[PDB]
């Protein structure tokens, strides 16, 4: 577990490893934003 | 002008689907297939035709749904819903297989629709109909596979049914009971299948590197121009690479691709030739010298004899859950096994 | 090219979300009534969790007559 | 004082998040670039002693 | 009254997402999780 | 100066094979790897390769037609230990112990390693766009996955697919008993990959046959209308563009001929990409999906699926291969 | 927008990052900000595992990968492995977390504020792709950064704790490597082994003094080759040999991180002592071997004699002779009996593994550890489910050691083919033909016939 | 509430994203 | 302009996606189902 003080985030750091996979998806929306120039 | 001449106008209107007379056929057979495999994938039980669960209502996923095949006592009944089976019960048409021959016969039906939509499109177009007869050799897995591979056993049982799962229950069936493997015709369906996804690849590789420099862009599809008359590509060059390569090379382009279309479409044919034989249980099991052989010989052993003791097991092993009709009872010291294990 | 709207055009504009965004969830709470109210399994005759087998039998009930079928199934079913 | 350490470590993340949002839209809008550079100045400044607090009252909770 | 496409194609593809983030969640949940 | 010359022969492009530094490699590899083969598959003796004293005989002369002969695999006891000739005290030795398996398939891997960087060579050699020995990686990559990566995973090169036909489909039936190849997603990749190269073979061939020009009369063959070297497309995109755009819907039709054969290139070597991936991520074990006694009713009874089927299939063959090499109740290896 | 299309750039979309082949302050931007990623990764992947980690259940059991990794340098274990504190996984953790916003935001800045080219900015950050001295002096500066790491993990196992030993007296504990192996000898005969079974190549590194001293060496080299490209200029048959441009330098780094790939997977698949089964769980001839001994022990409880027991083809049951007759564990394990572990290396003597010593010195933690390792081996579904393809849905188990494998084969193998894909293009673009044939200078119509 | 508490977090990382985009779309940015 | 709006498309279209989406519900559904 992680320490004690931190358990109130708990939530959090359960989704923070899926944040790298969604840079990927960001960079689609913002091609997607400009038209596939 | 005429009744029939005005539907005709109408059915073949250019639209973003097209129609045609084959349309009758084609869009209600091969949406109520599809419906149907949705809706039994989704709903639909095979507890009391197999004892399986095989539908998303009941927890399988992708992989594990399936639509099965009817009871082994219902035969070959065509199980139509008006039928003395069903006597226009939904529920129970749905509950013994009756969404299995629904399925088959209407996909059967949609096949023979969007064959005869390759071939009125070709007419209208002012084609060669060339892509319906390549065509032909996916009609003739369907009917050899769903239709005369059952009608030669038993019942509807004994045909794959529709699902992911259940058509890897029938490949490993096919290597169990048929040592279907072994079977020379399915060998040329391997080859006629490898051979079209080599060719597949290895044009498509060889087209993309032999590409005529007609743009500026380092990105090389805009690069060409549907209306153009030239080719995009050196087969001069690609004819002397793959000359020095692998010692052959294909010099006509027209040759090049009728043999893409030949060899898949004549390997699925052998391979369907061969389920009709094993729809009669004529099946290439063994070879007789070898068994003879290692009858009187003990210490006689290759990988054939090896893969026969792996069929023994698949059909001991499997028989009293895939075929529950039969009762079989095998106790455990019937049972095949190595030592160990 | 055939005498239709593109589909960019029509899914970009308002009128398809004014009616899509009624239309879209309603067909959605539909199928999800159709499973919750348990209506599904009276439709196509799927078991329930607890309709699979009787209390103290672990024989699964199997179609074995072709004409008398829609009757065992029957029995199948009074049997719980 | 672990209510102190919790509200630090929530400043912190509020303030993550909204420079996550903030910093690429301010990089991005070039006729913003005067006030936008100083609220970067800031919040990253902030951030960084906000991060200091964070591990020293780790250290005292 | 032009809702960009690039929004319309975000929207439907995280609508796609958490239906098939759902369907995973199910098969670790209640019916066919082995539980 | 000799080396010059001999530099000015190998890159020469006016040779009727191609040779070039990768071909200086792949061909003895290769010759050594195809004669020994032959030889081999002829008249070799049985190999004992399940280390357990119970040879195998897989040559021709030894009882074997084509269909059941094949160069045995070295031996289990072996293992991943490199088995040259002069390792073996005699030729007896080494033939009792499946030395020319190992022989065959080091030769051939680096033979065939060498036959995509001769494919790359020539295509710089000719002024060609680089990408062919890239299409040549997936089934490079197969067969390193089935006679090396596999045999490391495992353990021994006994568990490498046999040089045969009968012994590849032993190598098919075992791998499902034991990793349950069918349910794993890059095995169904693969044969979506190869499906869909043979349906997009049949469909480019029949869409390029079906519009093919008037050339030639109705007495000689259609194959005469085009000639070697001409400028002028043989057939009509557009027709078969609008043929197969009436088909299926305009937007499901390449109109543009560079994007339609790069996704004939694309689709099946990605897919047989994966599946090469999917054997060799299943000799590191990570096996496909198991859904044993998954579904399950109310009281807590097994309800079975057509996976459950699959599993008694798969316990049939996992009790009866190598009927006698296991002494354990687990098959760890 | 500077080069931000298709026609400006010559790339499009989907090659779009090839628009940053020539945008050295944007390219730089892009490797800061990937760097933050891969930092961000490593953090908010460690507080993940940190946060649903069961410290008395085995690492391997809860699908770590990375908590391992640094119980393994010796942070937050004690003797067995036995986790004792918390803390520094938590600390390693939170401060890569950190560490990727900084290196985030830098990546950012370079990337979409910063210029787009700094050789206007700084003749030290400019570069040309075609200058060979600068791409030797950044490629020392790089090389004298990994030569420093390598010298911390050297001043971790010497100075700040040590390392997790595996083989230590009594049982894996931390330990101080106070005599690492600075012999030539030992360290680049590592170099020459055979790749083979039952030598190993590098993966066959069996103690802590070797991997000490190798990276000693390391550090050293790599100080030494950084210095060395920082002085001196490439050479003319490293000129007349290589393409200099970036995509072949980028196609070079790929062939690199595929082999090292490739060593990884077997590195994490054979070797027990960088990668402590205490951690990541038996290797799978670890398993094996655990199995054979578990039944031997079993079986000789019973009065067997595992010595004379004669198996279903007439080889030892539990005992046989490996074939430069070493004797080993009998069974399909035969293939394993190079396994070299902590726990069998007391019942082996000079010629295998001894009888009396079997029949006489296996202690309770021996069992205990074949057990537990017969039933952990590294054998399971991609839905992680335990044991062979034919077991039934109760165990959740895949073993570290299966997914950090297949994951770094799979990764090893694309790598390779994205090597294939540069190398060609590098090759052909700087002849000039990556674009196509040229139509009126077609080469194969200035060739004769083959025949 | 965990599993609330997750996907109310991830939901608001997942909309951060776009968020950006969004902003930069109708602010006329560099995007 | 003068687009129509009931042709065979929107035909096609309707009878692929309103069953889709009500499928959709109904697996959406099913996830929640507890033995
Ligand atoms: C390519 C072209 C394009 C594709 C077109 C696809 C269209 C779809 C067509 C579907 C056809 C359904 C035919 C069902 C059928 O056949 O149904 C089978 C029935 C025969 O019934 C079977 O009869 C068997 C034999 O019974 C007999 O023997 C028993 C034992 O003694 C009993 O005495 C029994 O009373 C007695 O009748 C068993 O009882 C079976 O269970 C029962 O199903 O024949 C019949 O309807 C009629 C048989 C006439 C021949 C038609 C079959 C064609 C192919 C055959 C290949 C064989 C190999
Ligand atoms: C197109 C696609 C092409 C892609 C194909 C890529 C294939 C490359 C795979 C291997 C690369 C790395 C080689 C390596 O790390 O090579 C070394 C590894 C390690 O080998 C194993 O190494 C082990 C080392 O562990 C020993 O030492 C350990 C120390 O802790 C433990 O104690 C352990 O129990 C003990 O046995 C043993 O010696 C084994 O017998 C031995 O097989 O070998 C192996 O897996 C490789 C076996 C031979 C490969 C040779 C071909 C490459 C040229
Ligand atoms: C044109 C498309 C088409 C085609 C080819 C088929 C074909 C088929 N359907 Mg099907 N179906 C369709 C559309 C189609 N369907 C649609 C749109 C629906 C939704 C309503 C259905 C719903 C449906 C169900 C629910 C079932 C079928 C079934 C069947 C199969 C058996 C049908 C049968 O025996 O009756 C054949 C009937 C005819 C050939 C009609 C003959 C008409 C000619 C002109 C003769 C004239 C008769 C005369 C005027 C009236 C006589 C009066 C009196 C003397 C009786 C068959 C393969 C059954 C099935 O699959 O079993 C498993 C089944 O249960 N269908
Ligand atoms: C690791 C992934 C990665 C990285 C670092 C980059 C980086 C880059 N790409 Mg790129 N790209 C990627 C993946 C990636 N790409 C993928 C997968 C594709 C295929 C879809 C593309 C397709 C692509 C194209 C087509 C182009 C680029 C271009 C560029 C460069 C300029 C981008 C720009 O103008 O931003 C404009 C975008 C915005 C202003 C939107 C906001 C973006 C910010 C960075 C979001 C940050 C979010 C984050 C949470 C903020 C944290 C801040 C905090 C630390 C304080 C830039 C260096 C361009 C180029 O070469 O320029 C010359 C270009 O034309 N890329
Ligand atoms: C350090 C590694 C590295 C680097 C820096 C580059 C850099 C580059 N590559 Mg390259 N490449 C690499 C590795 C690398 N590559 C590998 C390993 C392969 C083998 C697969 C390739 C294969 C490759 C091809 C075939 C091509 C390039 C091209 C390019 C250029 C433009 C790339 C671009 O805009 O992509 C934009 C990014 C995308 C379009 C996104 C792709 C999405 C990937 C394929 C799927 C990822 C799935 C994910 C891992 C798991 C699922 C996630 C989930 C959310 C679904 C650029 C110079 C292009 C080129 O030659 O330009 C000159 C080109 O055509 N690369
Ligand atoms: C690969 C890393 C890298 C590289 C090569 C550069 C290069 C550059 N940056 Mg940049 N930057 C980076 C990362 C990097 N940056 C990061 C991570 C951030 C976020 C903090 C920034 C933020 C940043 C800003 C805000 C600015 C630059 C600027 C510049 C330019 C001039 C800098 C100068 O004169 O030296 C200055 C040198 C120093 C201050 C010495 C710093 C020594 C550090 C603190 C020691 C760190 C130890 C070790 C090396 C790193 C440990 C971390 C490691 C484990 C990853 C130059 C092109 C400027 C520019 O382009 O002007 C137009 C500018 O204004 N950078
Ligand atoms: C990231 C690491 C790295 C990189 C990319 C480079 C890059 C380069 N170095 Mg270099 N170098 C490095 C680290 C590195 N160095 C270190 C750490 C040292 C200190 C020892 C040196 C010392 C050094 C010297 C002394 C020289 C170079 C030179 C060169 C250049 C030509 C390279 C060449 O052709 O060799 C390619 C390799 C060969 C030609 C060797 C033959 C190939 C054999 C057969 C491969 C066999 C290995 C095989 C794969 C099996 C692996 C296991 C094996 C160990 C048993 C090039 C710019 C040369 C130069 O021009 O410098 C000015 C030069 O003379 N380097
Ligand atoms: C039988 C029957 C019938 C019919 C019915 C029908 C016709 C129905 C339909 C139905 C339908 C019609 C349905 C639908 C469904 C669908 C679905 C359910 C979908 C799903 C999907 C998904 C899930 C997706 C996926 C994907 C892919 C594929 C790939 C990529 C990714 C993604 C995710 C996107 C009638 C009454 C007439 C008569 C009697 C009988
Ligand atoms: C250029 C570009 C790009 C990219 C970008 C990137 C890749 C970036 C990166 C970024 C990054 C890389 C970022 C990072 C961030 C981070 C942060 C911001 C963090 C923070 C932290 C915190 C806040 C912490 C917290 C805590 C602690 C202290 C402990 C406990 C737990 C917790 C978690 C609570 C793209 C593709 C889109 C495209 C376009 C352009
Ligand atoms: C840490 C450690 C250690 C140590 C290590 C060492 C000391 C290492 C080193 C290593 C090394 C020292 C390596 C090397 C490598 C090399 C390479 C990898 C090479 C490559 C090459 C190439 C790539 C080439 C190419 C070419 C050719 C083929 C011809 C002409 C052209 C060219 C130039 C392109 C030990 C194991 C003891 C233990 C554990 C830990
Ligand atoms: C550490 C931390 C943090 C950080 C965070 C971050 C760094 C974030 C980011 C985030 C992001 C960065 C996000 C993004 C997202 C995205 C998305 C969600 C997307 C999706 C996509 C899609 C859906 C697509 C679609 C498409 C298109 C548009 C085109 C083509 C087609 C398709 C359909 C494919 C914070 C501050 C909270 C604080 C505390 C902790
Ligand atoms: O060698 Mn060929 O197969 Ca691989 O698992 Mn263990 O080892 Mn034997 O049993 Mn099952
Ligand atoms: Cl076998
Ligand atoms: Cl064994
Ligand atoms: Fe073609």
């Amino acid at each position: 577990k992680l320490p004690e003080a931190y358990a109130i985030f708990d939530p959090l750091v359960d989704v923070l490893p899926v944040i790298p996979v969604l840079f990927l998806a960001l960079a689609f929306v913002w091609q997607a934003a400009v038209g596939f120039r | 002008r005429g009744w029939f001449d005005i539907l005709d106008d109408w059915l073949k209107r250019d639209r973003f689907v097209f129609v045609g007379w084959s349309g009758i056929l084609l869009f209600p057979c091969a949406y109520l297939a599809l419906g149907g495999w949705l809706t039994g994938t989704t709903f639909v039980t095979s507890w009391y035709t197999h004892g399986l669960a095989s539908s998303y209502l009941e927890g399988c996923n992708f992989l594990t749904v399936a639509v099965s095949t009817p009871a082994n006592s219902m035969g070959h009944s065509l199980l139509l819903l008006w039928g003395p089976e069903a006597q226009g019960d939904f529920t129970r048409w749905c509950q013994l297989g009756g969404l299995w021959t629904f399925i088959a016969l209407h996909g059967a039906f949609g096949l023979i629709g969007f064959m005869l939509r390759q071939f009125e499109i070709a007419r209208l177009v002012g084609v060669r109909p060339y892509n319906a007869i390549a065509f032909s050799a996916p009609i003739a897995v369907f009917v050899s596979v769903f239709l005369i591979y059952p009608l030669g056993q038993s019942s509807w049982f004994f045909a794959p049914s529709f699902g992911v799962a259940a058509i890897f229950r029938f490949l490993l069936f096919f290597q169990g009971f048929h040592n279907w493997t072994l079977n020379p015709f399915h060998m040329m369906g391997v080859a006629g299948v490898l051979g079209g996804a080599l060719l597949c690849a290895i044009h498509g590789a060889t087209v993309e590197n032999t590409l005529f420099q007609d743009g500026e862009g380092a990105s090389t599809f805009r690069a060409f121009n549907p209306t153009q008359a030239e080719e995009t590509y050196s087969m001069v060059t690609a004819n002397r690479f793959w000359s020095q390569i692998f010692g052959i090379a294909f010099s006509n382009k027209r040759w090049l691709h009728f043999f893409m279309l030949f060899v898949p479409v004549t390997g699925l044919w052998m391979s369907a030739i061969g389920v009709v034989g094993l729809a009669l249980n004529l099946r290439s099991y063994d070879f007789i010298s070898q068994e003879i052989r290692a009858a009187e010989d003990p210490e006689f052993e290759t990988f054939y004899t090896k893969n026969l003791l792996l069929n023994e097991g698949i059909r001991a092993w499997m028989a009293p859950q895939d075929q529950p009709h039969e009762n079989f009872v095998f106790p455990e010291e019937v049972l095949p096994r190595g030592n160990a294990l | 090219t055939t005498g239709e709207r593109p589909f960019s055009d029509i899914i970009t504009s308002v009128r398809y979300w004014v009616i899509h965004s009624i239309t879209i969830p309603a067909l959605f709470i539909a199928g999800w009534l159709f499973v919750s109210t348990g209506l599904a399994y009276d439709v196509f005759g799927t078991p329930r969790p607890d309709s699979y087998y009787a209390q103290e039998q672990r024989s699964i009930p199997l179609v074995t007559d072709r004409f008398e079928a829609k009757q065992q199934v029957e029995t199948f079913l009074e049997q719980l | 004082m672990t209510i102190l350490f919790q509200l630090a470590l929530a400043a912190l993340v509020i303030l993550s998040f909204v420079m996550v949002i903030g910093v690429p839209v301010a990089y991005a809008s070039p006729q913003d670039w005067d006030r936008s550079k100083q609220l970067i100045f800031l919040g990253s400044g902030l951030w960084i002693a906000l991060v200091l607090v964070v591990g020293v009252l780790n250290f005292f909770v | 009254g032009r809702i960009p496409l690039w929004i319309v194609a975000t929207v439907a593809g995280m609508g796609v997402i958490v239906i098939v983030g759902l369907f995973f969640y199910g098969a670790y949940a209640g019916l066919g999780s082995s539980l | 100066n000799l080396w010059e010359r001999f530099c000015n022969w190998v890159t020469s492009t006016d040779n009727r094979l191609y040779v070039g530094w990768f071909g200086v490699i792949m061909i003895p590899t290769l010759l050594a790897a195809t004669i020994c083969f032959v030889i081999a598959f002829i008249a070799a003796p049985p190999v004992d390769i399940d280390g357990i004293r119970e040879p195998v005989s897989g040559s021709l002369l030894y009882g074997n037609n084509i269909i059941t002969g094949a160069v045995v695999p070295s031996s289990n006891a072996i293992g991943l230990h490199f088995y040259p000739i002069w390792e073996a005290a005699s030729l007896d030795e080494w033939l009792y112990n499946g030395g020319p398996y190992q022989l065959i398939i080091f030769h051939f891997l680096l033979g065939a390693s060498c036959y995509m960087g001769r494919q790359w060579e020539l295509s710089y050699r000719l002024g060609m766009r680089p990408w062919i020995c890239v299409a040549y990686s997936a089934p490079l990559a197969s067969a390193f996955a089935v006679f090396l990566i596999y045999p490391i995973g495992q353990g021994s090169f006994s568990d490498g697919m046999p040089l045969g036909i009968s012994g590849t489909f032993n190598f098919m039936i075992v791998f499902q008993a034991e990793h349950n190849i069918l349910m794993h997603p890059f095995h169904q990749l693969g044969v979506a990959g190869v499906f869909g190269g043979a349906l997009f073979c049949a469909m480019h061939g029949s869409l390029v046959t079906s519009s093919l020009i008037r050339e030639t009369t109705e007495t000689e063959s259609a194959n005469y209308g085009y000639k070697f070297g001409q400028e002028e497309e043989t057939y009509n995109i557009v027709a078969a563009h609008g043929y197969f755009g009436r088909l299926i819907f305009q937007y499901a039709s390449f109109n543009n001929s560079r994007s339609l054969h790069f996704f004939l290139a694309a689709w099946p070597v990605v897919g047989v990409w994966f599946t090469a991936l999917g054997i060799s991520t299943m000799a590191f074990n990570l096996n496909g999906f198991n859904f044993n006694h998954s579904v399950i009713d109310a009281k807590g009874n097994v309800i079975n699926t057509w996976a459950d089927i699959i599993n008694r299939a798969n316990l049939g063959m996992e009790v009866m291969h190598e009927r006698n090499a296991h002494n354990f109740p687990l098959d760890l290896a | 927008a500077t080069n931000r299309d298709q026609e400006s750039s010559g790339f499009a979309w989907w090659a779009g990052n090839a628009r940053l082949i020539n945008l050295s302050g944007k390219l730089l931007g892009a490797h800061v900000a990937h760097a933050g990623l891969i930092v961000f990764w490593a953090g908010a992947m460690t507080l993940f595992e940190l946060a649903h980690f069961i410290p008395e259940k085995p690492m391997y059991e809860q699908g770590l990968i990375l908590i391992p990794h640094i119980a393994t340098l010796g942070w937050g274990v004690g003797p067995g492995g036995e986790v004792v504190d918390t803390f520094p996984f938590f600390v390693v953790g939170v401060v890569h977390l950190i560490s990727s916003a900084v290196l985030g935001f830098g990546g950012v800045y370079h990337a979409i504020r910063g210029p787009e080219t700094l050789e206007e900015y700084s003749s030290f950050f400019g570069y040309d792709w075609k200058d060979k001295n600068k791409m030797t002096t950044i490629l020392g500066f790089h090389l004298i950064v990994l030569g420093i790491g390598a010298l911390l993990l050297v001043a971790k196992a010497m100075f700040f704790g040590g390392l997790y030993d595996t083989w230590a007296p009594g049982g894996g504990d931390v330990r101080v490597i106070t005599n690492p192996t600075l012999d030539p000898r030992v360290i680049f005969g590592y170099l020459l082994k055979s790749p083979f079974g039952g030598e190993g190549w590098i993966v066959s590194v069996n103690n802590l003094e070797d991997v000490v001293g190798g990276h000693i060496w390391i550090g050293l080299i790599c100080i030494a080759g950084g210095i060395w490209h920082i002085l001196t200029t490439p050479f003319g048959w490293a000129r007349r040999a290589f393409i200099w441009s970036g995509e072949a330098y980028l196609s070079y780094s790929l062939g690199a991180l595929s082999m090292m790939g490739f060593i990884a997977t077997c590195f994490v698949w054979f070797n027990n002592t960088v990668y402590p089964s205490e951690f990541y769980g038996p290797t799978g001839p670890e398993a094996s071997q655990a199995q054979a001994m578990t039944f031997l022990i079993r079986d000789q409880k019973l009065g067997a004699n595992v010595g004379s027991a004669q198996g279903p083809t007439g080889l030892g049951k539990y005992l046989m002779r490996s074939p430069t007759g070493e004797i080993i564990f009998g069974g399909e394990t035969m293939r394993f009996w190079d396994f070299r572990g902590p726990w069998l290396e007391p019942l082996r003597g000079p010629n295998g593994l001894d009888l009396n010593k079997i029949k006489n010195d296996i202690q309770p933690w021996q069992e205990r550890r074949a057990a537990e390792y017969m039933t952990h081996a590294p054998l399971g579904s991609l839905n992680s489910v335990g044991g062979v393809a034919t077991e039934i849905n109760s165990v959740n188990f895949v073993s570290p050691r299966s997914w950090l494998a297949t994951s770094h084969f799979v990764l090893a193998f694309f790598f390779l083919v994205g090597h294939l894909w540069h190398a060609g293009r590098a090759r052909a673009a700087a002849a000039g033909f990556e674009k196509g044939i040229d139509r009126e200078s077609e080469p194969v119509l200035s060739m004769p016939s083959l025949d | 509430f965990e599993v609330i508490a997750q996907l109310t977090m991830i939901a608001m990382i997942g909309i951060a994203g776009p968020m950006i985009i969004f902003l930069l779309a109708v602010r006329r940015g560099n995007l | 302009v003068s687009y129509p709006i009931f042709t065979v498309r929107w035909v096609a279209v309707h009878t692929l996606a309103v069953p889709t989406i009500f499928f959709l519900g109904a697996i959406a559904a099913m996830q929640f189902i507890q033995r």
